[PDB]
RNA sequence: CGAAGGUGUGCUGUGAGGCAUGCUGGAGGUAUCAGAAGUGCGAAUGCUGACAUAAGUAACGAUAAAGCGGGUGAAAAGCCCGCUCGCCGGAAGACCAAGGGUUCCUGUCCAACGUUAAUCGGGGCAGGGUGAGUCGACCCCUAAGGCGAGGCCGAAAGGCGUAGUCGAUGGGAAACAGGUUAAUAUUCCUGUACUUGGUGUUACUGCGAAGGGGGGACGGAGAAGGCUAUGUUGGCCGGGCGACGGUUGUCCCGGUUUAAGCGUGUAGGCUGGUUUUCCAGGCAAAUCCGGAAAAUCAAGGCUGAGGCGUGAUGACGAGGCACUACGGUGCUGAAGCAACAAAUGCCCUGCUUCCAGGAAAAGCCUCUAAGCAUCAGGUAACAUCAAAUCGUACCCCAAACCG
RNA sequence: AGGACCGAACCGACUAAUGUCGAAAAAUUAGCGGAUGACUUGUGGCUGGGGGUGAAAGGCCAAUCAAACCGGGAGAUAGCU
RNA sequence: UAAGGUGAUAUGAACCGUUAUAACCGGCGAUUUCCGAAUGGGGAAACCCAGUGUGUUUCGACACACUAUCAUUAACUGAAUCCAUAGGUUAAUGAGGCGAACCGGGGGAACUGAAACAUCUAAGUACCCCGAGGAAAAGAAAUCAACCGAGAUUCCCCCAGUAGCGGCGAGCGAACGGGGAGCAGCCCAGAGCCUGAAUCAGUGUGUGUGUUAGUGGAAGCGUCUGGAAAGGCGCGCGAUACAGGGUGACAGCCCCGUACACAAAAAUGCACAUGCUGUGAGCUCGAUGAGUAGGGCGGGACACGUGGUAUCCUGUCUGAAUA
């Protein structure tokens, strides 16, 4: 299974999540 | 108002096509330019 | 492993990649779509093995 | 001759998911992934050898990948085939 | 940050003839 | 124990400048004398980026319209539920093609996007979702037109075109009803059907083409007749009699639905049938078509909506009942008829008229040539098998297409 | 019967107003013309720039037409700003 | 080569290997889906649909291979008329398409300059088309010179903005000759005598060297400041290695490297030696390129625009001599 994507580090204003 | 573009996939393709551009030879140099400069479409295709 | 099967004639060597496809091949991939596969290496093991023996065949069977 | 292996490649995974459990439970059905040819009759004969059951019928469908949105780059999922296989009244699995 | 690309024509001017 | 750069201050030269030092900065800088220049910017309606101004101004995109309670939430005029009001209703409703390409559904999030807020969304993230022998494409045939073996022509490129081969906007085999998912169904399920091929068996038989004939195969307008979709009313079944007067009555509300296929084949429309003989026409041939002859009967044949049966003592069905994660689920289920009106839809590729005289080819039917006739092949019946591959979500007079 | 009449869909665009940093790079609102025809419309083809097409306006040929668009000759030339 | 590895964004999971069959690098092989000259036919590229020939569990249905066109050659067939030819089928060989410039040939502008503009210039430039190679083209005198001589072609520097051409305007602009780079000459149009007789081309073996992985590769410590020194201070060492890069500030001596000395199982380039195959010396005699040279008319190339205009090339009409 992958669960972990390796989400990258995002943009200042990026969704908050 | 209709405006000048009215999209059609098989008007598009029996004129700009990858076959219709090697049917004759200045389309041939067409894909010839396109390939010299790399780009990424060389025609229009689904 | 690599020469262990090399001196094998075509029949044995054509049976074994048989069952190199049939279990542990097969077996293994639903185990991995359904998750019960722990260890993911043996896919990778299983996939060389049974190029290793297409060569075999390829390069014994015609030239 | 290669319709053996070419049967056991065809079948890729099985799918699971809430109408694939209600299918299995309601109408003996079980769907699961293919190669992307995978025609119904290599679909019908490698889940007769595998599985050793019997199947009514197979119908298949073409699943189009999806465009996700990584990072600041743009793509595109690998497209797939699904088929509902339907076991006669006696099944196993 | 493209420049405008469509400039109108200009409104024709009072005749001064 | 602090380079360039940055930011101040203090001195100095006639000027462009130079020197020293504080703070920041953090690792490069460069005397002197020469050499080489992309060697100095304030303007060119100069080019690029950044930031002001007008200015918290105009505007917030149809004058179809909102109000209240409850719920979730940090927060509710905008979201969800309920009760009212208003708007469209040959559409602002419901289905498709074209074109988009996941905008579909569920969970979760509110920075950006939405001309406001936002718990909401066609927004972000994850998962799920498109099921076909019968629908469409593909496939068989062809129109306009394209390409075009040889060929003809042209400085070269190339142009035109025969045999051919492509090209649907046309022709060609087959499915309907009901139910089910948060999201697909004429695809899944139940019920009942249909079509085209392969193989085998049985009983008969002459089969046999890029060849012949038939069919396919066609205009406009107009009128009448026969029907249906559909609607109204009555009957029938179930429920109600009622918060402001009257309402058991000719009262009020709801329901009264059911296909494809198969059988019978009707109104209507078309054509006189059958038998025998002969014929340089159908680029060969022909039992076929066409033509010429007689004998005999006046009748058959073709086409044909609807209706009535079967499909179906099945399905659907108001309502009622039992539990609700309180969204819904499960159970049960009466009547299901008649009359009238009536299409722009069907009979009708019909009929009657008019000049402007209204595609092609194949599937299909039929006759033969070569060749084969103890064969093969064909016909009928039965059995069995096959019918692949691709599209199938959602929008589709619009917030998803073109602007 | 009719390039017949009235009039919706549909096609057109005569008048007025609004709108001109508009909702829209020619629209909306209220009227108006044709509406069985020289009609209108979908799909697909053909005509290519000193040319096409044109019931003829130098109109139209992808929001551009008294000679389209793109690239090249090309840093054309500019006794001018 | 190797004690580390499973490419990166990019951590993890699960594993491999550590004295050699982990990984990595190089040579030679295998695999090499579909589109694309695309080549079985068609087609809206990455799709659809076939025939034939070989082999196979339920007839079911599969697997492999082949099947384009054109050119040349061969065979087999075969019309209008006997023969024949065209034509048709089969087999073999080659071609096809792409690619930045350079090269040759076939076509060929205008802007612009002349202060206008038409001859002219721009310019045989841009551009289009065809063909070929690693270079191509050109080329062994029917040439120049001057009656002294030079001995193929190409390229560079002079001659030289000279002589000339030119609305003698704008502009174009050589040759002879001199100095260099580099050097090479041969064959057919024919018979005899002598016959591998040299020089080449196609393929083996051996030698040398290069290329495709690589290996070893010298020599510094102590103190001060500082987050950390490669810096300051003190005393050393190597150098046929202070070319470079990295390392917590600037390193000859910390690391990777450099100078230098070595290495190739295998596959290949070049230079030689030695074999095979094919074409071919030398001598004698003879021949010695005809619709050509030249000419008339019209154009082009030559620096040279028809001018007194030689020379070359060509469309058209004519037409010699031959030592």
């Amino acid at each position: 299974n992958n669960r972990p994507v390796y989400i990258p580090r995002p943009r200042p204003p990026h969704p908050r999540l | 108002m209709k405006r000048t573009f009215q999209p059609s996939v098989l008007k598009r393709n029996r004129s700009h096509g990858f076959r219709a551009r090697m049917a004759t030879k200045n389309g041939r140099q067409v894909l010839a330019r396109r390939r010299a400069k790399g780009r990424a479409r060389l025609t229009v295709s689904k | 492993m690599k020469a262990k099967e090399l001196r094998e004639k075509s029949v044995e060597e054509l049976n074994t990649e048989l069952l190199n496809l049939l279990r542990e091949q097969f077996n293994l991939r639903m185990q991995a779509a359904s998750g019960q596969l722990q260890q993911s290496h043996l896919l990778k093991q299983v996939r060389r093995d049974v190029a290793r023996v297409k060569t075999l065949l390829n390069e014994k069977a015609g030239a | 001759m290669i319709r053996e292996e070419r049967l056991l490649k065809v079948l890729r995974a099985p799918h699971v998911s809430e109408k694939a459990s209600t299918a299995m439970e309601k109408s003996n059905t079980i769907v699961l992934k293919v190669a992307k040819d995978a025609t119904k009759a290599e679909i019908k004969a490698a889940v007769q050898k595998l599985f050793e059951v019997e199947v009514e019928v197979v119908n298949t469908l073409v699943v189009k990948g999806k465009v996700k949105r990584h990072g600041q780059r743009i793509g595109r999922r690998s497209d797939w085939k699904k088929a509902y296989v339907t076991l006669k009244e006696g099944q196993n699995l």
